[PDB]
């Protein structure tokens, strides 16, 4: 009856301002350049400006990262992929592309120059699901938690977590837009056809619960002015983790269901600046609630509890840009902080001998999620990365944890009894 | 003509620049109280001595540095000490909190309340450098406004004024004098932040300091002042060779071009042995035959290492006072004689001399004795690397058990830094042990 | 210039501040009446840490009386020192508010606390910078435990850029024999492990057991079991008044001796024992204070330190004395001692030298040990806790004012949590 947590990776399709930059430069080298080269007589070896008019009519703006192959004039950046993740196919990736450039070629059996860095980096990341760039959120739903919700209702509990650092859609992947729904919208609508073609069999009933760890503060999007002072985590004594005062509305029809969502998700704080308006500046977790009534009236009535975690994290800031410090720099900390225990987390219950202790105990976040990891649930996670070059310690750190808690235990048994 | 500027941030930056200031201001018979007599004839112009300092109406020499400390306490004390008069009234004064211990602290959350008047400041001392060459900063690995206010400024202001040189003075950690145990944490930080933008930094190990203080030097406990003293003569020693013009001076940018293969491994060594008491020194005068081969001795090295076991990168020998061409050819004949040194197996290109006419000085009450024929050495190595492996141990006792992380995490830096400077780092070490490699 | 504003709540929070103020008074040579007298000019050095300028050459010290039950104001307001006090430094009600802990959090603390943050903005107002303030109050009564605690939850939000000290007296079942103590304690104790970064586990236990068997005093009064928590603290706090090489400001006690948030519990010590009164004792030499310090009988917490192991040491040195003098034991102890310092944190202990020393006595020292040993101070607790909470008497006096029970269980918890935690490094080799 043992149990294994799962995981699942995202690939952020390229945005428009950055995708222009991929079509300037990385084609030609993929296409006709590093990626085929030619024989001893290409009059010309990467300087060629029938590119998009990537050099001017004479010498090169600015230098270059190596033989001709980039740098070409003066911009913010570089800003190619040249350091990428790549999708072969739905059972393994590589990072780190080994041969990319020729230069990398150059750079082997030579001297032992700016040796040691692919090669020592050839690291095969054998996961359980990939996803490609192009996928719409059918394809995510169709092996991320379809097998979830066939066993939710059964009676068994169910967790999924998003992760990753900023700009990599998180909240697009989970919360859904006005027009592109979600993950929750899609559970919700087969959760009411389930209950449409299991009813008169079996009577079943729903509840909704909404909280957000705003500066390690607790509040309740579905009700506002309940101030957070008087929100606090509490605990029986046997292991339950009930926060006081929570709202635990209950609804009846999608409609009413999927308004009162968008009004909650309406109230949290986001930054305006940017073109980055999705940018989530605050931790959110919704859970639904499933109860079973049997109505055969006589033996074997498997009466049956069941819940199903959502859980948005907000992305780890690190001291790129995020002018006016202070102000942006505590709300970003504060979300480092709660990452910080989270990993701390992670890597504690991953081994054999710390198991003794397993700190949850810590900053808020940690604590909520003591139920997820190592309770009785099952648990799938949602890492988004970005795989753009400008973003590569952001990739290597965050597929890095991916690759930890992949060696998780945790019994299950179900919440049955008569 | 090439004035350089000096820079010195954090406490450790400057005490040594105070004592580095009183040692060239009275070296060139400059008083404390501005005026000269040698300008009473001269009265300016573009001398070599007139490269650091500079001319006014009065001839008040006005010396070229901004002192850079979040803590007032020590601007304070150098403003009321000896030298009130010499540096003009435009000190950093900073009436708010410090690092405080803490890299991230000075970076991040305080270090941009004052960055912008720290580079109003240094655009003004530029501006009047005609020919202005490269900036001499002075900070340490293990502190706090020293390891993150430099590592945030050479930033600035080679993005303000493109590739000019850089030349960085440090004071690598010890454990008898530490302040703290997180230093170790400021030091890798701000190694992978300084590594790709520094293009020659020196080691000043305070360890090598205090034993050669103890040794040599008969002083059981010295306090902080013979430290300062001893290392100040080392970087006097070091920067004669731009405020002469005599035969032979070969330029201290020159020594740059034999010294750093990659723009990653510029950590040479530094050696000095005119170092006697002041109440021993009689009854014996010391020969360049001796003087010379005294430096390669591995008890007067300024970095705890064995270059007798590991390989030699090059060597640049730099002698002051009174020495003449003939003794030193038969001293470099003779110490090249010696098996135990040996150069790498692409490089035998020999030793680089330089010579200046000038006798170093000592500040009167001192404890150092007045030997002339003074010796400096600049040299790298593969024994160097051994230094960061000491440090690297440290960091695989304080980070399996993620100590101390959250004041660093909590100023608003994520954890994917740490991993990111270990890395970094365990590349340096890598690199040094391969370039030893021989050529077959 | 690092400011401090000092609020101190609870009777014998009071009388500890009106002791060890008298104390700093009379070290940097300032008596009543509020003027300056010493035998040397390094006293001025840093007296804006703690006192503050006012006209005429008055040092007025800056700090908050708190106290419910007017009595303490009129045994201070005459006192040996409360005299010089500003007329607007005392908050008060007219109420006790008793050994009920709710009395004060929930329902009378709410009135007096608005004035408190009023009068610590005000002081605030006056300076150019903030270290973080410090309390002292005791794990005990209602009016101290409560009023405090709401003090630090509500200030901590109010300027969370600082570093909180509480100086906490765990009180004990020989110093006072009051039922609802465990209970109060266990309570009020998660409320600082969150809230604030630095606090002392100054114990009433191990100071009545000195007291006790070193010192031969049979009737120990409170006017002599005061006599060391205050010279302990002033130990503590030597640093930040003087000049010094050490930590001049608490971030760097905190960066120095804060692994973890959570773990932020010390066990001061002292070298010599000194009574009330004018009595003295031996010179003291340097090797022989430093081996009397490591051995538990001079401990203030009653864990035994040979069973556990230590994380952090810094120590302090008094008076005049040669630098080498206290170098040359002190690595041999740190060599001799085969496994009682931690390994997988590098270059454990830490030293630093004052020059002016304590009153009377010319040669002392302190010490600020954190250790891994502590927990058995709460692994007592947890036996006077769970033993009223298994049939879960009492209840009815806190039940009664509006807290629920969930909330003693999250203690127990808390404590039991805390307990394991520091139990783990005990054998978590590097
Ligand atoms: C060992 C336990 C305590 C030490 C003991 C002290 C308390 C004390 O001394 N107290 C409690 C307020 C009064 C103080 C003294 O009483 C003697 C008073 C004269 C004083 O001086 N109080 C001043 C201190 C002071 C001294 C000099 C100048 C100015 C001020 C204070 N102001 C404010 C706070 S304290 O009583 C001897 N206590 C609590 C007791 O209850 C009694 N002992 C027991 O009950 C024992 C236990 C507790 C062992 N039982 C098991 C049987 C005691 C009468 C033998
Ligand atoms: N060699 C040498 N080292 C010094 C001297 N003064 C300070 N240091 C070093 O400086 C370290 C202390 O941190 P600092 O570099 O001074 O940091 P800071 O300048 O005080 O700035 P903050 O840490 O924010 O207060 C110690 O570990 C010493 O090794 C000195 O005079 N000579
Ligand atoms: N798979 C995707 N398909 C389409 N657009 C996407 C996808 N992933 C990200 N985006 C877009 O990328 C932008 C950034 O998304 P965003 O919701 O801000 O990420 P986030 O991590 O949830 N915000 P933050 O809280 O700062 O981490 C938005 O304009 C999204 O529409
Ligand atoms: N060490 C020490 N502890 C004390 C002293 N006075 C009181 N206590 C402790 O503090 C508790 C009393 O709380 P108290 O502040 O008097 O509550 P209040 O009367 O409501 O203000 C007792 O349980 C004692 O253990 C003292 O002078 N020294
Ligand atoms: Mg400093």
């Amino acid at each position: 009856k043992q149990s294994s947590i799962s995981v699942a990776v995202r690939v952020r399709p390229f945005t428009e301002a950055e995708s222009n930059r991929l079509v300037k430069i990385d084609n030609d080298d993929v296409f006709l350049g590093d990626g085929c080269l030619t024989s001893d007589n290409n009059n010309n070896n990467n300087n060629s400006n029938s590119n998009g008019n990537g050099n001017g009519n004479g010498s090169s703006a600015a230098n270059s990262s190596g033989a001709s192959t980039s740098r070409r004039a003066i911009f913010n950046t570089l800003g190619g992929l040249r350091k990428i993740i790549n999708v072969v196919d739905d059972r393994m990736l590589i990072f780190d592309p080994p041969e990319t450039n020729p230069l990398t070629k150059m750079q082997r059996n030579a001297f032992p120059n700016s040796f040691k860095g692919s090669r020592i980096r050839e690291h095969r990341f054998v996961f359980d699901r990939l996803f490609d760039e192009d996928c719409t959120q059918d394809q995510v739903y169709r092996n991320t938690t379809q097998p979830l919700l066939d066993s939710v209702l059964d009676g068994y509990n169910a967790t999924v977590f998003a992760y990753g650092a900023t700009g990599c859609g998180k909240t697009h992947t989970i919360s859904g837009t006005p027009e592109d729904p979600g993950v929750i919208f899609l559970t919700m609508k087969e959760l009411y056809n389930r209950i449409e073609e299991l009813k008169d069999t079996k009577i079943i009933d729903i509840s909704l619960s909404y909280l957000e760890i705003y500066n390690e503060t607790i509040r309740d999007l579905l009700n506002p002015m309940t101030q957070c002072k008087n929100l606090v985590i509490r605990e029986d004594a046997n292991n339950k983790i009930s926060v006081s005062n929570l709202s635990r509305h209950r609804p009846n029809s999608v409609e009413e269901v999927m308004q009162l969502i968008l009004e909650g998700n309406k109230n949290r704080t986001c930054s305006p600046t940017e073109a980055n308006a999705t940018s989530s500046r605050s931790h959110a977790v919704l859970q639904i609630n499933v109860i079973q009534k049997d109505r055969t009236g006589d033996i074997t009535e498997e009466h049956t509890f069941a819940t199903l975690s959502i859980i948005d994290l907000a992305g780890s800031e690190r001291a790129a840009a995020t002018k006016n410090r202070g102000a942006r720099l505590n709300e970003g900390a504060n979300i480092n902080k709660s990452l910080l225990a989270l990993g701390n987390c992670i890597n504690a219950l991953c081994d054999p001998r710390r198991r003794n202790h397993v700190p949850y105990r810590d900053s808020k976040l940690t604590r909520l999620l003591k139920f997820s990891l190592g309770g009785n649930c099952k648990t799938v996670m949602i890492v988004c990365v970005s795989p753009s070059s400008q973003h590569y310690d952001e990739t290597l750190n965050t597929l890095k944890y991916a690759d930890r808690a992949k060696e998780i235990k945790t019994k299950l048994i179900r919440n049955q009894h008569n | 003509m090439r004035e350089c500027i000096s820079i010195h941030v954090g406490q450790a930056g400057v005490q040594i620049g105070n004592a580095c200031w009183e040692l060239y201001c009275l070296e060139h018979g400059i008083q404390p109280d501005g005026q000269m007599p040698s300008d009473k004839t001269i009265g300016g112009g573009d001398d070599s001595f007139n490269t650091f300092f500079s001319e006014t109406g009065a001839g008040k020499h006005v010396p070229r540095a901004v002192f850079v400390d979040l803590e007032p306490t020590v601007i304070d004390e150098v403003r009321t000490g000896t030298y009130r008069q010499l540096f003009h009234p435009e000190q950093l004064i900073t009436g708010k909190e410090d690092a405080a211990n803490n890299y991230a602290r000075g970076h991040y959350t305080i270090g941009k309340e004052i960055i912008d008047l720290v580079l109003d400041r240094i655009r003004k001392l530029a501006d009047q450098c005609t020919g202005l060459q490269g900036f001499l900063v002075f900070h340490s690995f293990g502190g706090g406004t020293g390891s993150g206010f430099t590592s945030l400024l050479m930033e600035r202001l080679s993005v303000d004024y493109g590739k000019k040189s850089k030349l960085e003075f440090s004071i690598y950690p010890a454990p008898q004098v530490s302040t703290a145990v997180v230093e170790p944490y400021n030091s890798i930080l701000t190694t992978h932040t300084t590594l790709e933008h520094s293009d020659c930094a020196f080691m000043v190990d305070n360890e090598a300091i205090y034993d050669i203080c103890r040794r040599n030097l008969d002083i059981e406990r010295p306090t902080y002042t013979n430290l300062n003293r001893l290392i100040s003569q080392i970087v006097s020693s070091i920067t004669a060779s731009l405020r002469f013009d005599g035969a032979l001076n070969v330029d201290l940018t020159e020594f740059q071009t034999n010294l750093v293969p990659y723009p990653r491994i510029h950590f040479p060594l530094a050696t000095y042995a005119p170092v006697i008491s002041a109440e021993k020194a009689y009854h014996e005068q010391l020969s360049v035959a001796e003087i010379t081969n005294a430096c390669f001795e591995p008890a007067n090295q300024m970095v705890k290492c064995d270059p007798r076991h590991g390989k030699y990168m090059a060597c640049c020998l730099l002698y002051r006072g009174d020495v003449v061409p003939k003794d030193v050819n038969a001293a470099i004949a003779t110490i090249k004689t010696k098996r135990s040194i040996q150069f790498v197996d692409w490089c035998p290109t020999g030793f680089k001399v330089g010579i200046n006419y000038q006798p170093p000085t000592v500040v009167p009450g001192g404890d150092l004795a007045k030997v002339q024929r003074a010796v400096c050495m600049l040299s790298n190595t593969t024994a160097i690397a051994e230094a960061w492996a000491r440090l690297d141990h440290k960091f695989d006792l304080m980070y399996a058990k993620r100590a101390f992380v959250h004041w660093y995490v909590g100023e608003g830096m994520e954890e994917g830094e740490f991993s990111e400077a270990r890395e970094d780092m365990a590349a340096l070490e890598k690199d040094y042990e391969e370039v030893g490699v021989d050529s077959v | 210039m690092r400011e401090i504003v000092h609020i101190q709540a609870g009777q014998c929070g009071n009388q500890i501040g009106a002791k060890f103020w008298e104390v700093i008074s009379d070290e940097h040579g300032i008596d009543p009446t509020g003027s300056y007298h010493g035998d040397s000019d390094l006293q001025l050095e840093r007296i804006n840490v703690y006192y503050n300028e006012a006209t005429g050459n008055k040092y007025v010290p800056r700090a908050i009386l708190v106290d419910l039950e007017p009595g303490t104001m009129d045994s201070v307001r005459s006192g040996p020192f409360g005299q010089i006090f500003r007329p607007d430094n005392f908050v008060f009600g007219q109420s006790g508010a008793g050994n009920n802990w709710a009395k004060g959090h929930y329902t009378e603390g709410a009135e007096l606390v608005d004035s408190v943050l009023d009068v610590v903005r005000k002081e605030s107002e006056s300076c150019d910078c903030l270290q973080g303030f410090q309390l002292t109050h005791s794990l005990g009564g209602g009016t101290g435990s409560g009023m405090g605690t709401l003090l630090i939850s509500k200030i901590r939000e109010e300027y969370p850029d600082r570093i909180m000290n509480t100086f906490s007296v765990m009180p004990s079942p020989k110093v006072s024999d009051t039922v609802v103590e465990p209970y109060n304690a266990t309570l009020s104790v998660h409320q600082l492990v969150e809230n604030t970064d630095e606090t002392y586990c100054i114990d009433n236990e191990a100071l009545y057991d000195i007291c006790f068997r070193t010192l031969k005093l049979t009737t120990p009064t409170y006017g002599d079991l005061n006599h060391l928590v205050s010279a302990t603290m002033s130990g503590v706090t030597t640093c930040l008044r003087f000049p010094g090489q050490l930590n001049a400001d608490l971030r760097k006690l905190a960066v120095n001796m804060v692994p973890f948030p959570r773990l932020h519990f010390f066990m001061p010590g002292f070298a010599p024992l000194t009574s009330r009164g004018s009595q003295q004792y031996r010179a003291l030499t340097v090797p022989e204070l430093t081996q009397q310090m490591f051995d538990s009988k001079n401990m203030m917490a009653a864990c035994d330190p040979r069973h556990g192991r230590y994380l952090t040491v810094a120590a302090i040195f008094r008076g005049r004395m040669s630098m080498k003098e206290v170098d040359e034991q002190m690595l041999n102890v740190q060599n001799k001692n085969s496994s009682y310092f931690v390994e997988w944190i590098p270059n454990n202990v830490k030293t630093a030298v004052c020059d002016i020393p304590p009153r009377g006595l010319k040669m002392s020292a302190t010490f600020i040990g954190n250790s891994t040993a502590i927990q058995e101070l709460f692994k007592r607790i947890s036996e006077q806790f769970t033993a009223m909470f298994r049939r879960k008497a009492f209840l009815h006096w806190y039940t009664g004012e509006g807290m629920d029970e969930m909330e003693f269980t999250e203690a127990e918890s808390n404590m039991n949590d805390l307990v394991s935690e520091y139990q783990q490094y005990q054998d978590a080799t590097a």
